[PDB]
RNA sequence: AUAGGAUAGCGCAUUCGGUCGAAUUCUUCUCUGCGGGAUUCCUUUGUAAUUGCACAAGGUGAAAUUUUGGGCAACAGCAGGUCUGUGAUGCUCCUCAAUGUUCUGGGCGACACGCGCACUACAAUGUCAGUGAGAACAAGAAAACGAACCUACUUGAUCAAAAGAGUGGGGAAACCCCGGAAUCACAUAGACCCACUUGGGACCGAGGAUUGCAAUUUGGUCGCGCAACGAGGAAUGUCUCGUAGGCGCAGCUCAUCAAACUGUGCCGAUUACGUCCCU
């Protein structure tokens, strides 16, 4: 009936995948019906800089990438509920949003 | 240029030195047995080590190999 | 009544993917983007496109309806991915709905008159590097 | 267009005290006058009501004048102020086309101005 | 209900052979409806051999910056250059077009003082098309004849090994300077 | 032979024949109509802004009536920034490299008001305009007329 | 040497495009503006009125490109 | 004018910037013919290989060899 | 058809992202964290071997040789650049009409010239004017309730563009977006017809918009084109397959302003598959 959604972000694949897991393991123990977790499209920031402080010599680049990995899951579960699944120990670098859809 | 470097060399010796009788002449089944027989971090070496252990067992099948001692 | 029989099939060259449906049908027709083959313009693209059709003959597409999505790259690599679209759903609908005696021999034609009438082209863009104006030519070097 | 030439057919036309060639379409012979570009020679042909895919030279001097005089003034027939290359006079303030010598007098006339008034560029022209 | 494949659906490929026995092997003959076949026949060394040699002519018709890719382009022109062929000639202009190719480049020339040396069969071949396409373009460049008439010209005075064509008078000096040194 | 129907099909629908044709056709039609409007800018006034002469065809207006017509037909409630996208072209900037420029939508307005007034096209709910009743019918009967090569 | 075209079809030149033209094994608008010393915009106008009248039949046609041929 | 040889060996490739290449040339012609089976080493340039097709003009001439 | 060719169809006719239709099912495409896959693996009466290490063809394959493009990269150097990145600094110099700091006006863009690198040209495999079909990489709003940012759509519109309004949406796989890119196509029965010309826009005139504290910036409109330039001497750059070349697009600097760069897709060749002549 009533449905809420989780959005874990973070920049650590291991990190993300680990607290997706965790969540999905808390919710089937919890015996919740969830719409699977989606994994969100990696998005890529992409910085160029010269190399040089000075501009002399050739002119080489230096790109630096930063990957954001976000995943989602549907669930259909109460506030309470919610709460308890979510509570644990987490880990550092990624966070989880908690909304509710309509 | 597909020299199998001293790395992949070595650890193919050990491998067919450690277990003759569990290798076979195919590079699919000694590749098999090669991912529970060692440890490494790449695949890339693991299928280099696989062939090459497979050059070996032709090799030996026909003679005696320098560098390979069984017992 | 009668079971509905429909196979899907995608043909990529390039960025362009081309997704065909094929469905059995009382009347054959065969549209890519909506737009029937003799309507599709160039006559050179719309030639590639039959090529699909003619290497083997119309009457294993007879009474077959097919239709075509293509998305992405320009209309060199649609047309191309439409084409390869058509062929692979005529052996994927011949594999499902047939003896493996034929389909072989459909395949057969297809690869003799072209590979990639059945097998994707990997040919991609290479990237663009730094201090290159493209993927190969380099920044012009002056000495005086 | 599939017409034999008349016998009135000249291959140099004179408008506004310019040759123009004939052998050349109306609007792209038309463009030859100073003051008159390509969008102004087609509008001046719509204007006129001939044929845009006559030749230059084919044209009667009861006409001539005709086009003549809608280059002379545009606003008359009902060509819009913007289509109109000098839309406000900086000295007297009203709108007209020049054409033929009269750009040419005005230009020599906006760089003396300018140059009598010491400006920028009125130097700049000068250098 | 398959069919031989046919040229612009209308030239048929049937008895295409080479008018001489050199080039049999690297001039090719195969069926295709439209010279449009991309592939990668660059990847081996001698695989540029089996391309269809009108898709090897649109090729050789894609030069300059305002020529480089325009593959269509060719096809059309190509398309108008085998009817006025066959208009010229009253003969299949596939034909024609491997006759010129056979005998629109030299069999000898000089290399380094110079010595004259053969010229393997692949690379008349390619200055045969080298040669025409080029002839074709400079011919066509300010004046009143469209490309297609000026491409035409041309193969029809190389299939006939006249001097009026640019890869034939390219061909006598050539082989002359080749046999002055010789 | 051509006009024949090719077997067990009956009748045509838009985008089942030329769209040069079937875009020809309609401004034929509206110009043997009447019934549409054409303003007098159109006389004067260029189709873009990117474009350097004039139209120069006379049933320019009705040319691009008939394009617009065909547009709302295949993209419903699309609206004059789509119909500049689909009309746009590329601008010669002088010696400074040429960049794509979209068409004014001035002219895509009055078509779309044009088409209105003859009652084809409709503003649709929640912006955007969408072919009507009369609209897609008169499209698809000119499709088929177009492959009867009726031709008005 | 500037060629000179003519710009439009004179007494003699119209009766030479209506009958001399015909009978040609290749006809193009470039070669009968060559032969006639006219424009090819009007060589190419005689032809198409030529094609209306059925005394040369379009073999290649493209929106750039017309060629003609005898009729047989 | 013109008479054909066959490619029977391809020998290393003659010159300083490796253009040409030395290679051996069986005349094609037919039986009781003075030519017939006739070798000869020639200089080709362009792409060649064995088996190959080669108008000779005139087969007096023998490459030196490299 | 205008003169109207060619180019598949022969239980069940096609269509209709606004018909904003309902219902049901599923993952062909798509998303993506871990997997796999290629190893000379297989085959030559190949080469070589005369142990080997290998190699060349063909096979198998999505991919067949460092699979491909990057990144990383030893050990010595260099009086190379940077004391104009820094609260990196030693030694010096200025230090209150200051070598500090602010503010005002001007310069950094001034020309006869020489040189590096770009961009646009010299037209017809073209230029205008129509129609068509069609990518990818991306970016979006704010401190010590929303408002700035990006957008669609409408209107202005009872009448050019450029504007200007209004109304929504997007914190971005959600809006833009079904991302209508330009190369390109067109049997468009379109104009031109070999000329410095409707090629080419240098350069300048008059109006109006818009950015901005400031325009003595930037669009847009009408003139100018009669500015060279018709393919470039001696010279000399870069490049081997999705490559060169052609074509756009995004980010970036950024109030405003890309002939730049860093990316990205599109269309797509010639040649070589060598060699040590030159360097
Ligand atoms: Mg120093
Ligand atoms: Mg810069």
């Amino acid at each position: 009936g009533q449905t809420v959604r989780l959005t874990i972000t973070s920049r650590n694949a291991k990190a993300v995948e680990s607290v997706t897991s965790q969540l999905l393991t808390r919710a089937r123990d919890e015996k919740v019906t969830i719409h699977g977790p989606v994994r969100l499209p990696t998005r890529t920031l992409k910085i160029t800089t010269r190399k040089t402080p000075c501009g002399n010599g050739t002119n080489t680049w230096d790109t630096f990438e930063l990957k954001i990995y976000k995943r989602i899951i549907d669930l259909h579960a109460p506030t309470e509920q919610v709460k308890k699944i979510t509570s644990f120990t987490m880990e550092s670098g990624v966070d989880v949003s908690i909304t509710i859809l309509d | 240029g597909k020299i199998r470097t001293k790395t992949v060399k070595r650890a193919s010796r050990q491998v067919v030195e450690k277990y003759y009788s569990k290798l076979n002449f195919d590079f699919y089944q000694n590749k098999r047995v090669i991912m529970d027989v060692t440890i490494a971090e790449s695949k890339k070496l693991k299928n280099k080590i696989a062939g090459y252990t497979t050059h070996i067992m032709k090799r030996l099948a026909r003679g005696p190999v320098r560098g390979i001692s069984l017992k | 009544s009668y079971a509905l029989k429909q196979v899907q099939t995608f043909g990529k060259k390039k960025t362009a993917i081309a997704v065909a449906t094929v469905t059995k049908a009382a009347q054959c027709n065969i549209k890519v983007n909506g737009v029937p083959l003799q309507q599709i313009l160039p006559d050179t693209l719309r030639a590639k496109i039959m090529e699909a059709i003619t290497v083997v003959g119309s009457k294993y597409y007879s009474r077959l309806r097919i239709d075509v999505a293509v998305h992405g790259g320009g209309q060199v690599s649609q047309a191309y991915a439409a084409r390869q679209a058509i062929a692979k759903g005529l052996i994927a609908f011949f594999q499902k709905y047939h003896n493996e005696v034929e389909k072989a021999a459909l395949k057969d034609k297809f690869l003799a008159y072209d590979k990639f009438l059945l097998i994707a082209d990997p040919r991609r863009c290479e990237p663009k590097k730094w201090g290159r104006h493209s993927a190969r030519t380099r920044f012009t070097k002056s000495y005086r | 267009s599939l017409t034999l030439i008349p016998d009135h057919f000249q291959h140099i036309v004179r408008l506004l005290n310019t040759n123009v060639e004939g052998k050349r379409k109306v609007p792209f012979a038309l463009r030859m006058v100073k003051g008159v570009g390509i969008r102004f020679a087609y509008l001046v042909c719509k204007k006129a009501g001939i044929d845009v895919e006559r030749r230059a030279g084919t044209l009667t001097a009861e006409e001539l004048e005709k086009i003549a005089e809608i280059i002379a003034d545009p606003a008359k027939f009902k060509i819009p102020d913007w289509f109109l290359n000098r839309q406000r006079d900086p000295k007297t303030g009203k709108t007209e086309h020049l054409s033929s010598s009269m750009v040419d007098t005005r230009l020599r006339d906006d760089l003396e101005r300018l140059k009598k008034m010491r400006a920028h560029r009125g130097v700049r022209h000068a250098y | 209900s398959s069919k031989t494949p046919k040229l612009f659906n209308k030239w048929s490929f049937e008895g295409l052979e080479t008018s001489e026995l050199a080039l049999r092997d690297h001039i090719s003959t195969t069926a295709a409806y439209v010279p449009h076949t991309s592939g990668r026949w660059q990847k081996r060394r001698f695989y540029k051999a089996r391309m269809p040699i009108v898709e090897r002519l649109a090729n050789g018709l894609m030069f300059k910056g305002r020529g480089n890719g325009r593959k269509l382009q060719a096809a059309r022109l190509l398309k108008h250059t085998l009817e006025i062929i066959h208009l010229l000639t009253d003969e299949n202009p596939l034909q024609v077009v491997v006759d010129a190719v056979s005998k629109g480049a030299p069999r000898e020339d000089s290399t380094r003082r110079r010595q004259a040396v053969d010229v393997s069969p692949m690379r008349r071949v390619n200055e045969a098309i080298y040669q025409m396409c080029k002839g074709a373009r400079e011919a066509a460049f300010r004046n009143l004849k469209s490309m297609p008439e000026c491409l035409a010209d041309e193969i029809v005075n190389a299939s006939k090994g006249s001097s009026n064509s640019y890869a034939i008078k390219k061909k006598d000096e050539v082989e002359r300077v080749a046999k002055a040194n010789r | 032979n051509k006009i024949h129907r090719i077997g067990k099909r009956k009748g045509a629908t838009l985008k089942d024949v030329s769209a040069w044709r079937w875009i020809k056709t309609a401004a034929r039609h509206f110009k043997q109509e009447g019934k549409i409007f054409v303003p007098n800018c159109t006389e004067i006034m260029k189709s873009s802004h990117g474009r350097e002469r004039a139209p120069q065809n006379p049933d320019w207006y009705y040319i691009r009536c008939a394009a617009v017509l065909r547009a709302i037909y295949l993209r419903p409630g699309v609206g004059y920034g789509g119909l500049s996208k689909r009309f746009g072209n590329k601008k010669n900037y002088g010696s400074r490299p040429e960049h794509t420029v979209t068409s004014s939508t001035g002219p895509l307005h009055w078509a779309c008001k044009s088409l209105t007034k003859l009652g084809l096209v409709e503003p649709g709910a929640q912006s955007g305009q969408r072919l009507t009743r009369k609209g897609h019918k008169f499209a698809d009967s000119l499709a088929f007329q177009v492959q009867i090569r009726k031709f008005g | 040497e500037a060629l000179q075209n003519a710009v439009m079809f004179d007494k003699e030149t119209y009766d030479k495009l209506r009958s001399e033209v015909p009978k040609y094994k290749l006809i193009t608008p470039s070669i009968i503006s060559d032969r006639l010393k006219i424009a090819v915009s009007i060589a190419a106008a005689g032809l198409k009125q030529l094609c209306r009248e059925k005394l040369i039949r379009l073999v290649s046609c493209s929106s750039k490109t017309r060629v003609y041929t005898r009729i047989v | 004018q013109a008479q054909v040889g066959l490619i029977i060996k391809v020998l290393g490739r003659t010159g300083s910037r490796g253009n040409v290449t030395q290679v051996r040339v069986r005349l094609m012609a037919e039986a009781g013919s003075p030519d017939y089976n006739r070798t000869i080493v020639r200089n080709v340039k362009g792409p060649c290989k064995e088996n190959d097709m080669l108008s000779l003009m005139e087969t007096e001439r023998e490459a030196r060899r490299l």
